[PDB]
């Protein structure tokens, strides 16, 4: 009983023994013989044409061994690879640059110092082109065309395609009853809500040692990776080796938080690099180059409204985005879904109708946009709807809390069939809302916060209090394969368990974690289903010749997909462990019942067999009728989403003179269903807070008029330290999916999701009796101080 | 992240690093702490040819007083001065100053004497030095002067120092004791740069302020001596009009660069929110 | 041969009854195979 | 190159280097300790993070000349010659203070020199002391939990 | 003895057998089994034997049990393969599993022989398009007790 | 340790090695060109066959120092930079001339030696030629039959069945 430590319990992690003593397996731990380093010359313009690369100076200095341009990948087509957003993102620069950083060529040497001095040499000539970073302007008749390659000098809206900077329209709703609601409701609460671009930052950078052995023409890639089997199936299509040929190597990976879903110009050009040299080649990027070219999170314009009556019943919403997506889009998503899952807007809420349209537009800036625990926008789309919230109470002068409540979608509604589109499998609002509420003290708080304001307006303090409220609905688990697929590969998940002769075991599954403690908390979940402890179990993912096909660790998804899987295989497994129980006792299956670890036959406790003995029976007296062995395998489809869901609580004060915000206490509760390990979850909020904490109050990547990129480094990226990080209080209440094996939910991205509207509410709340309006984030001192100079309130 | 190459020296006495300096020219920088330095070489904005470290000079370590002043060698470290009770005792205000600056591990190598040599604004130690009116020590191949803090920054990595010269020692005078001191910074996060800092050291008596010095950090392209804003404490109660008076002389110095921790305006008004309060801090405690 | 005939499509798979090349031989006609003395890893006595 | 010995994790090292070669590259590329890692290009990370001759030091901002003569412990060698692991090492597993493990052993080679400086230190003490270090997936909750944990276990050694 | 077979979306191979090769050719010959069954050309099939990790658990190789044991065991597993290929072929289709014929490498709708999907195609539908009641994906095991020794 | 300097696979090599080290453990354990392989303690299987200065020699009973100043062609030396083959890696692939294919490089090195010392030898030439290399695969027939396509290959036309 001590020994098996399945679902439910705070297993410690099997994965701290080798990182708390630096033995865990990193890309740049890998070293081979022979191999060389790769790096690249980056562009200095954010747009203009190449007129001239001399890398003649770069490839006679000694230890150089190729240096690779856009002349050299044509011929393979290998100049632009695809990207998931169904586009084309440049490998090496051809005609023009597009973003600052970008990739101009390839530089092969020795090691790293020699690389890094060959870059220098490398000289390029550039023809300067009018920059476009603004993407309120992208689509004006004069705007700069961008993408030369794909487009044509669309200026308008009215031809055969949209605009040469428009890159889709994509609606969903009822337009017509939306816009019947909104014309007659007595009130109409209207915003534009930026959701500022941030990056994920992981600790690790982008990085990988590809390997080709040129003798059996087979090609070994190591690299960070979060979906190792689709990086494999993408690399045989363009690169025309055969999948049984390409063996990649997820190993540990220090953190991705979604930059590590899509595929880079380095891990193409170190493959082209290796094939071509026949040695392994490595390429580690280093921090403001990951900061400023691979995936950036967010930068949506948000045009949010909402129709309800005098009392406080909303009658629909209604949402425009304007999604900036910088020069090509890479924006990783379901292939179907290119701004994700943002119709998941209309939040926790029952509404009639409601409509959503989003375009997005091409500008000079890197590409990306899902990333940083947004589970396929649903950052966005929890950002724009506890917003919209916050301000229709202000303009129906409520309490936020009762206008959240007057309008949940209530425990007997679920299944709820959203208005736009998505069904909700469990929730239990009303009941999270009010353990939270009890436990912060609201309506105290809401007293407290009165009596403080009237204080600072007599000249009594100047500190003000916020109070913010952020109650969510996630949606995790992408995965039906009706509508969800990865570039043509439906989005299931899979498992496989071979129990060997003495009752151990080795499992696999299609995901790969980056820390989220997989290889501890999936053990469990098979402990629990066949009685065997935890520590008999090994687990792993990530070497694509080994794990069963699968589509990766993003979206939360993993409990939701592989969770399930492993449940399911282990009940084939149970399955076939009752059959060899009843040969053995020479009964009917019918007349067996499982009981923890064993199968018992009923009525007769006494006669009974242990799995442990059913694995040994299954090798060394195998049924007749049976195959010997003991094993499953299961690739789950799911039948829905699960939707996860929270009550956030955040209080907030202010130093008006300064603009220095601090987080007085902040209060998170999640219902995720089924809970695997407590422990591992709740370290999963912390860091989901903190993200959340440091995307609100200062995190950002911008861009000026000249294309410059500004603030990637840890000079300005604001990474909180253990000084800034708020304590957390975390609290829970569980509501289980009823369609999942074990009912459990992802939660994963939850912290993120419902932390950032958290805050934002918060800093916004504090200055409302001000009549600050929507205050834009991140909520720095120097905004803030802004804000406070603007309301008059420093004279 | 990779620096160009270089040859690296290990002088064993100020004299044979000062020789050193002289013979091979502006393409040998000093190495002390290196914590500024190997940063930008780092990013190549530096390329020295040649690293002089002044590691074995065991004589540019240290920290006593003589006469009315406590003299610090140049490769002291932060944490050394941390550390240190006696200085803590005759300026306290130094250990409150290091303990904002960066994160332990840069503070267990960088040195007091780089980080007043840098340059930098952002550095935290050329206005308290400017505040206390500490004088710099340097010895160069013509021999040895001092350049008073105050005097010794015109720009952005542009100083007073001369070819083939070091900095060796800080020289400053110790405020009467009962003083009040302050360091008050406002930064982004640990181990930022001030968006605006403020040094004060003031004496009272009988209610009234007898003397006071104000220095200003990171809101000028140097660090600022706040001449005219402590004069206009000096025989005042150290009320609200007296402190308003001196916010306004000393924002009416500043000239703050627009940058991640906000645009000019905001930096020039922080330095007066910052100064205000380190008055506050000193006068209690003086 | 762009459709290959039943007969030419059973050819190409060299499957059952055929005398297909060994794999094998690439690497060890080559010296890459990889036998339990080739094998090296920190650390290793004998 | 310069010809530098020095002392790494108790033993005897002795190397050619150029001398820009930095420490952590050093530590990791040429002997093979690959425990610290590299997390930034700018100095903030301190995932780099080595115990040299007494001090927390960021490994990215020295030269491997620089630490001629020097003793280094890495986190290769925080565990007992018998394999024991560190009261840090078991208190960070005990605590749930790290995930993805990247900043791991820069946050155990700080600690154990923030121990040595306050063998009792108080939470404020605590994040201020690990300030150089930063985490991308805790939080630093758990962190000050597994720090408070080792500091617990080596009080009662004695 | 044993053998696991594993088609990749592209319809390329990874299979394992719980023998254990020294030099009687087995990287070669059973991927011959297994490309015959399936239609596959015996080149895009990858076969490995001796890593307890990875491979299904066998007896090993002595007493020329191999082919008598994995052998079958691979023909086996094939067959299962094969099976759901011609489930997701009558899906696709839209025909009875009865009306469907093997040629060499694609099911052909008896009758009606324009009509048919190959193995490739079946391969990359099975993780692109998976039939409701089916799993996705494309893969088997068997573990194959004989019912007598052979007798060369 | 004394120094030494050779050329192996048209290489400079550059090495100190004890003098009682046998050039077979200087190839494959210091230079890790594992292709080379030990079958015997008596000098009597040639499976460490290697081409030095324009004999073929079994490495396990000379010194590497013995081999100061020499050129040796080792069986990862054989395939043409291009990638191709050698005649003598496709002979033995296509006569089936190989199984657990430990005999096989010191039977190509061998081979590639035979072949410079007779380019159309009979089969009792071959039989004889090869005498000092065993294996326990094959039966030499098939290995009879690789060097014959080798010799055929190499000079344009068939001589033996
Ligand atoms: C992440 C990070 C955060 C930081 N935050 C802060 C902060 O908040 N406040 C702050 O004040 N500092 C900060 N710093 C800088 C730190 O304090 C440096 O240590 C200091 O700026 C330079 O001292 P050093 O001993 O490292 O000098 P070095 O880097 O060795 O050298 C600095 C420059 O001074 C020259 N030099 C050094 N010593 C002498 C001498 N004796 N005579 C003449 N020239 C000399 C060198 O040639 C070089 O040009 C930070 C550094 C880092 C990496
Ligand atoms: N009901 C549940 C749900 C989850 N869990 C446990 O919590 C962990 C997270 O599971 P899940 O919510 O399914 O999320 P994933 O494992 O799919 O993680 C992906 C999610 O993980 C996040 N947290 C991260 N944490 C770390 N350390 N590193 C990243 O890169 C991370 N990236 C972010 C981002 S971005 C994403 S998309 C798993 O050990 C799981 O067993 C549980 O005990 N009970
Ligand atoms: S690698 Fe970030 S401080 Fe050293
Ligand atoms: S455990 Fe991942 S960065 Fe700290
Ligand atoms: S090993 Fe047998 S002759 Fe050399
Ligand atoms: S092929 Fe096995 S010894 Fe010759
Ligand atoms: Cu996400």
């Amino acid at each position: 009983a001590e020994k098996l430590q399945g679902m439910g319990c705070k297993r410690k992690r099997v994965e701290d023994i080798r990182f708390t003593q630096g033995k865990g397996n990193y890309v740049d731990d890998v070293k081979l013989p022979g191999m060389l380093f790769g790096d690249f010359v980056r562009s200095s313009h954010a747009h203009a044409r190449i007129k001239s690369i001399d890398t003649s100076k770069a490839k006679a200095l000694p230890g150089v061994f190729a240096v690779l341009t856009a002349a050299d990948l044509k011929p393979l087509n290998l100049h632009y690879m695809p990207t998931l957003a169904g586009d084309v993102q440049a490998v090496l620069a051809d005609e023009k640059v597009l973003f600052q950083n970008q990739e101009v060529a390839f530089v092969v040497a020795k090691d790293r110092y020699v690389a890094a001095d060959a870059i220098e040499l490398v000289e390029v000539d550039y023809e300067p082109l009018p920059v476009l970073v603004d993407p309120f302007k992208a689509m004006e008749p004069d705007a700069p065309l961008l993408r030369e390659d794909i487009k044509d000098k669309m200026t308008g809206a009215h031809g055969a395609r949209k605009h040469h900077n428009h890159i889709f329209r994509w609606e969903i709703g009822d337009k017509e009853g939306t816009d019947a609601t909104f014309a007659k409701a007595e009130v109409v609460s209207k915003d534009m809500f930026t959701y500022h671009r941030v990056h994920p930052s992981p600790l690790e950078t982008c990085q990988c040692v590809a390997s080709m052995d040129k003798i059996k023409g087979e090609l070994t890639l190591w690299g960070t990776f979060q979906a190792p089997h689709v990086i494999r199936t993408v690399v045989s299509l363009i690169s025309g080796l055969p999948e049984h040929k390409i063996h990649v190597i997820a190993p540990d990976i220090g953190g991705g938080f979604g930059n590590k879903v899509g595929a880079y110009s380095g891990y193409v050009c170190a493959v082209v690099a290796s094939i071509v040299l026949g040695v392994p080649v490595k390429w580690v990027e280093d921090r403001m180059e990951n900061l400023s070219t691979t995936s950036f999170a967010r930068d949506y314009h948000m045009t949010t409204e909402l129709a309800a009556t005098k009392d406080g019943k909303i009658l629909a919403m209604r949402c425009h985005v304007l999604a900036d997506h910088g020069a090509f889009d890479a924006c990783a998503d379901p292939s179907k879904w290119p701004a994700g899952f943002m119709n998941i807007c209309t939040g926790s809420y029952d509404m009639p109708v409601a409509h959503l349209a989003v375009d997005g537009v091409y500008t000079n800036k890197a590409s990306g946009g899902v990333a940083y625990r947004c589970s396929f926008r649903v950052t966005e789309a929890v950002y724009a709807i506890e917003r919209a919230i916050e301000t229709l109470a202000q303009r129906l002068e409520m309490d936020s809390a009762d206008l959240r409540i007057k309008n949940f979608i209530q425990p007997e509604q679920f299944p709820y069939m959203a208005p736009l589109g998505w069904e909700y499998d469990s929730g239990n609002y009303p009941l999270a809302m009010k353990k939270a509420m009890d436990t912060v003290g609201y309506h105290q708080l809401r007293a407290e916060q009165k009596a403080k304001q009237e204080a600072f307006k007599r000249g009594e303090t100047r500190e003000i209090m916020g109070i913010g409220i952020s109650f969510f609905t996630e949606i995790v688990g992408a995965g039906p394969s009706k509508n969800c697929d990865i570039l043509g590969v439906s989005m299931f998940d899979s498992a496989e368990i071979r129990i060997h002769p003495t009752g151990s075991v080795i499992a696999r599954m299609g995901t790969k974690s980056q820390g989220q403690g997989h290889e501890t908390t999936y053990a469990q979940i098979i402990a629990t289903e066949l009685g065997i402890p935890a520590d008999d179990i090994m687990i792993e993912e990530g070497n694509t010749d080994t794990a069963p096909y699968g589509l990766g660790t993003y979206g939360s998804r993993s409990t939701p997909t592989a969770g399930a899987a492993t449940a399911v295989a282990a009940r084939k497994i149970k399955a076939k462990a009752q059959m060899i129980a009843a040969h053995m006792l020479e009964v009917h299956e019918g007349d067996l019942e499982w009981d923890v670890d064993r199968f018992r036959v009923k009525g007769l406790p006494e006669k009974f067999k242990t799995m442990k003995e059913l694995a040994w029976a299954s090798y060394n007296s195998p049924p007749p009728n049976l195959e010997p062995g003991l094993e499953a395998v299961n690739y789950y489809d799911p039948p829905n989403m699960t939707y996860p869901f929270g009550a956030y609580f955040c209080i907030m004060d202010i130093d008006i003179d300064t603009g220095v915000a601090k987080t007085r206490r902040f209060y998170a509760l999640d219902d995720c269903g089924t809970r695997i390990n407590p422990m591992i979850i709740e370290g999963q909020v912390h860091g989901g807070l903190t993200e959340a904490f440091a995307v609100a109050m200062g995190q950002e990547i911008r861009y000026d008029e000249q294309g410059n990129v500004l603030g990637a480094s840890f000079m300005d990226f604001f990474l909180p330290t253990a000084v800034e990080t708020p304590k957390w209080e975390t609290d829970y209440t569980v509501t289980p999916s009823p369609h999942h094996p074990i009912g459990a939910k992802g939660v994963g991205e939850s912290p993120h999701v419902g932390g950032v509207p958290c805050f934002s509410n918060a800093v916004n709340d504090a200055y409302a009796f001000l009549n600050a309006g929507h205050i834009q984030m991140p909520h720095d001192a120097w905004r803030l101080w802004k804000v406070g100079e603007q309301l008059g309130l420093h004279v | 992240m990779i620096p160009g190459s270089f040859d690296y020296h290990r002088p064993k006495s100020i004299a044979d690093a000062v020789a050193l300096l002289t013979k091979l020219g502006e393409d040998a920088r000093p190495l002390a702490g290196g914590h500024s330095l190997i940063p930008i070489m780092k990013t190549r904005l530096a390329t020295p040819e040649h690293l002089v470290d002044l590691r074995d000079i065991g004589d540019l370590v240290g920290i006593r007083e003589e006469g009315t002043d406590v003299v610090i060698g140049a490769m002291t470290t932060q944490h050394a001065l941390i550390g240190s009770d006696f200085l803590a005792a005759k300026l306290p205000i130094i250990r409150e100053t290091s303990l904002l600056i960066a994160d332990p591990q840069i503070r267990y190598m960088g040195t007091i004497g780089g980080n007043a040599a840098n340059g930098d604004p952002g550095n935290d130690m050329p206005a308290l030095m400017q505040c206390l009116g500490a004088a710099y020590e340097l010895t160069g191949p013509e021999g040895a002067r001092i350049v008073a803090a105050r005097d010794y920054y015109q720009g952005a990595y542009f100083t007073a120092i001369e070819p083939g010269e070091l900095l060796t020692a800080i020289r400053i005078p110790v405020p009467p004791t009962g003083h009040g001191y302050a360091y008050e910074k406002l930064k982004r996060k640990i181990g930022d740069y001030a968006t605006a800092a403020a040094a004060v050291v003031l004496t009272m008596s009988g209610g009234k302020c007898v003397s006071a010095s104000i220095g200003l950090t990171n809101v000028a392209n140097t660090p600022l001596w706040a001449e005219e804003a402590g004069k206009v404490l000096v025989g005042t109660a150290l009320d609200k009009p007296a402190l308003d008076k001196a916010v306004a002389l000393a924002e009416a110095i500043t000239a703050p660069a627009s940058d991640g921790r906000g645009p000019a305006e905001y930096r020039t008004k922080m330095a007066g929110v910052m100064l205000r309060r380190a008055v506050e801090r000193a006068k209690a405690r003086a | 041969t762009v459709e290959p005939t039943s007969a030419e499509r059973a050819e190409k798979l060299q499957g059952m009854g055929c005398k297909r090349k060994r794999v094998e031989d690439i690497r060890f006609t080559q010296g890459k195979g990889n036998y339990v003395d080739d094998v090296k890893l920190p650390g290793m006595l004998f | 190159k310069a010809h530098i010995e020095l002392t790494i994790n108790g033993h005897p090292v002795e190397a050619l280097v150029e001398p820009r070669t930095l420490l952590i590259h050093f530590i990791r590329e040429q002997q093979n300790l690959t425990g610290a890692h590299i997390g930034c290009d700018t100095s903030h990370c301190g995932a780099c993070t080595v115990d040299l001759d007494g001090m927390s030091v960021k490994s990215c901002t020295m030269f491997a000349v620089q630490a001629n003569g020097a003793s280094i412990t890495t986190i290769e060698g925080m565990a007992a010659p018998d394999g024991t692991l560190s009261a840090l090492q078991e208190g960070f597993r005990m605590m749930h203070g790290l995930q993805c493990g990247y900043c791991t052993p820069g946050m155990i080679m700080r600690s154990h020199r923030l121990l040595q400086e306050n063998p009792s230190p108080t939470e404020a003490e605590i994040r201020f002391g690990i300030g150089g270090n930063l985490c991308r997936c805790t939080g630093y909750q758990n962190i000050v939990k597994a720090i408070q944990y080792a500091a617990a276990k080596i009080n009662g050694v004695p």
